[PDB]
């Protein structure tokens, strides 16, 4: 193919070169550089550091103030949440691993710190998602009057953990499986070959499709919806100069929500189709490092977008950094 | 923003109107954190109109032990409709909160309604003041006829219409008393709007009204309060002793007719309050204030402010100028507590 099958590896560099083995036991240098790694471990470095105290941060704020504790920020808290798993289960893990060149907790090791990565990242993608679906529901006002109340968002966080557990389950139960990507010291789901005998092809199409392009499709209704519903209000409000003001902010704040899904999670998706659409293109496997790249770094912008850029959020926060 | 996305949501609802179930009202942004749970603007499914819900929430009214309060200003206010004093429209309870959805009064509040006009505008102009002043005098008249004591009233009880026709708001803090006692000691109202009497637990009647009437028009005009300074509120003993001891000082921005109405309000002997003095609540009306204020023309609603709020532009505190208050520390509700919100659902 255009890498290298095992039995719980697959090398997305074609063995060729006579020196691919298992990522498992072999050190990576004959298709990676040890400058390469200082600069993983740099960028895994980075994003712990930053990751960690932003998502403390939105979690602290509402332990301090009972009125934030509502409906809406369920969802908010889970993101957070979510993040952290990105954070300690993925970043950690490949700052350790790097700097031995490659993944040496093994098999066992990949599909658990695969799953934890896995399962952190889709909650945070879902949870992206349910929150533009509340954001719509209330402002858009698509159906009749409906009251959203704490059992609802409850509900809501459940099914973002419940989707993410539905990719993140199946490659440990063989149903294709967690196996390097990147410089091979962090796993991914493997979508570099079809395979029948352990599912991939299957596997590869379902990912692609139900975690990729249903959410873009739900990302760009809700917020299309939005922007529509401003635009709508602005004109049935242009005796106040407010709401002019809003309109144009909510473009811009509309572009930047949008862009964040789609730098997260384009690569990933627009790699693995166009391997699948011309399988027999091998490329190095630092190619493949640079969707965890753009993933990972969600684990700082998302947190920043949807908590930081709000008044109330910012004004509490402002409070308990000066003494209060 | 966020914040203004959800301002602009009320906005957008809002542009649309002008031009029960318990799931059955579209949310939007709150409008402050009110007595007990948040006070929140909503719609209804079947005419798309908007409201305000006061909601008290069952985790604080378990902190509070504040069950008797709760029930108090249901049976009040759904039994008290004037034009002068609002309406109730609904009480029902969800699994979380007891609702109370009231009428329209989209001109926001009287205390918003001060830094509305201008924030470096201290207050209203006098005529302004004395319309308000005059529907306010009215409300409570009205409660008082009925043998009810309020015990309270203050600025943000006092909510505008479009219309800049006000009325009192908020009947929890209130008794209504039967005719056979026409006094009743207790502790009731917001600190820094309660008379002497009330303070020190003794025997009152309709005179605390018009302590708390006095105290909320000296603000009105003056915008701050008579026993602290703007934006203050010291503790309870402290201000108790304001209450108590403290001449009030009147500013030039009064006239004679108000600096003397506000001078016979803040007495703190209750015998030479005027409000309810020989058992009139007309003698009050003869008062110089009230020469612009013809009875006749108020009660038929013919009697307009200055400034009168835009009736296609919501006004009310948004959902950074909220509050906050102890929801539960980690203490289940009990069996009781869920009798008491069954009951308390009609
Ligand atoms: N209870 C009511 O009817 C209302 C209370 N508020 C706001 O909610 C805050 C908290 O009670 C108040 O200070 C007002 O700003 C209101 N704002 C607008 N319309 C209303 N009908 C109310
Ligand atoms: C495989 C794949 C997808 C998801 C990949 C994920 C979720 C990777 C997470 C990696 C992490 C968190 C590394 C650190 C998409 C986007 C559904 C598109 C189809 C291919």
């Amino acid at each position: 193919m255009n890498g290298t099958e095992g039995p719980n590896f697959y090398v997305p560099f074609s063995n060729k070169t006579g020196v691919v083995r298992s990522p498992f036991e072999a050190p990576q240098y004959y298709l990676a550089e040890p400058w390469q790694f200082s600069m993983l471990a740099a960028y895994m470095f980075l994003l712990i550091m930053l990751g960690f105290p932003i998502n403390f941060l939105t979690l602290y704020v509402t332990v301090q103030h009972k009125k934030l504790r509502t409906p809406l920020n369920y969802i908010l808290l889970n993101l957070a949440v979510a993040d952290l798993f990105m954070v300690f289960g993925g970043f950690t893990t490949t700052l350790y691993t790097s700097l031995h060149g490659y993944f040496v907790f093994g098999p066992t090791g990949c599909n658990l710190e695969g799953f934890f990565a896995t399962l952190g990242g889709e909650i945070a993608l879902w949870s992206l998602v349910v929150l533009a679906i509340e954001r719509y529901v209330v402002v858009c006002k698509p159906m009749s009057n409906f009251r959203f109340g704490e059992n609802h968002a409850i509900m809501g966080v459940a099914f973002t953990w419940v989707m993410a557990l539905a990719c993140a389950a199946p490659p440990l139960v063989g149903w294709s499986r967690y196996i390097p990507e990147g410089m091979q010291c962090s796993c991914g789901i493997d979508y570099y070959t079809p395979h029948e005998e352990t599912n991939n092809e299957s596997f590869v199409i379902y990912m692609f499709v139900v975690h990729f392009i249903i959410p873009l499709i739900v990302i760009f209704f809700c917020y299309g919806q939005l922007v529509f519903t401003v635009k709508e209000a602005a004109a049935q409000q242009q005796e106040s100069a407010t709401t002019q003001k809003a309109e144009k902010e909510v473009t811009r704040m509309v572009i930047i929500m949008v862009i964040a899904f789609l730098i997260c999670w384009l690569p990933y998706a627009g790699v693995a189709f166009y391997i699948f659409t011309h399988q027999g293109s091998d490329f190095g496997p630092i190619f493949m490092t640079i969707p965890a790249f753009f993933a990972k770094t969600s684990a700082v912008y998302n947190p920043v977008i949807y908590i930081m850029m709000n008044k109330q959020f910012r004004n509490c926060m402002v409070t308990t950094l000066c003494c209060g | 923003l966020e914040t203004v996305v959800a301002n602009s949501a009320f906005i957008a609802a809002r542009g649309s109107f002008d031009a029960m179930g318990e799931d059955w009202f579209l949310d939007f942004r709150v409008l402050g954190r009110g007595g007990f749970g948040e006070v929140f603007a909503c719609q209804m499914k079947a005419t798309g109109k908007l409201y305000a819900c006061k909601k008290l929430n069952k985790k604080r009214l378990k902190k509070r032990k504040g069950y008797q309060g709760a029930m108090v200003e249901k049976k009040i206010l759904a039994k008290v409709h004037s034009r002068f004093i609002v309406s109730l429209a609904y009480a029902f309870e969800t699994k979380t909160d007891l609702c109370l959805v009231m009428t329209i009064m989209n001109g926001g509040d009287i205390r918003y309604h001060i830094y509305n006009v201008d924030e470096d505008n201290p207050g209203f102009q006098e005529p302004r003041a004395i319309f308000y002043t005059a529907q306010i005098v009215s409300g409570l008249e009205h409660l008082h006829q009925r043998n009810i004591i309020y015990r309270d009233l203050k600025p943000e009880n006092v909510l505008l219409d479009d219309d800049g026709n006000v009325r009192i708001s908020d009947l929890g803090l209130a008794v209504e008393l039967k005719a056979g006692q026409t006094k009743t000691k207790g502790y009731a109202g917001t600190p820094g709007f309660m008379a002497p009497e009330l303070l020190l637990g003794e025997e009152y009647d309709f005179s605390v009204d018009y302590f708390a009437l006095g105290v909320t028009l000296y603000e009105m005009i003056a915008a701050r309060g008579p026993f602290r300074a703007r934006g203050e509120k010291v503790e309870n003993k402290e201000l108790k002793q304001r209450v108590l001891e403290q001449a009030v000082t009147y500013p030039d921005k009064f006239s004679p007719a108000s600096k003397d109405f506000c001078e016979a309000l803040l007495q703190k002997d209750p015998e030479k309050r005027l409000g309810f003095r020989d058992g009139s609540c007309d003698g009050l009306r003869t008062h110089p204030l009230f020469r612009d204020i013809s009875w006749r023309q108020l009660e038929a609603g013919m009697l307009t402010p200055p400034f009168v709020p835009d009736s296609r532009t919501v006004y009310a505190k948004n959902i950074q100028d909220v509050g906050a208050f102890e929801e539960v520390k980690g203490v289940a509700f009990e069996k009781a507590d869920t009798e008491f919100f069954q009951e308390f659902a009609s």
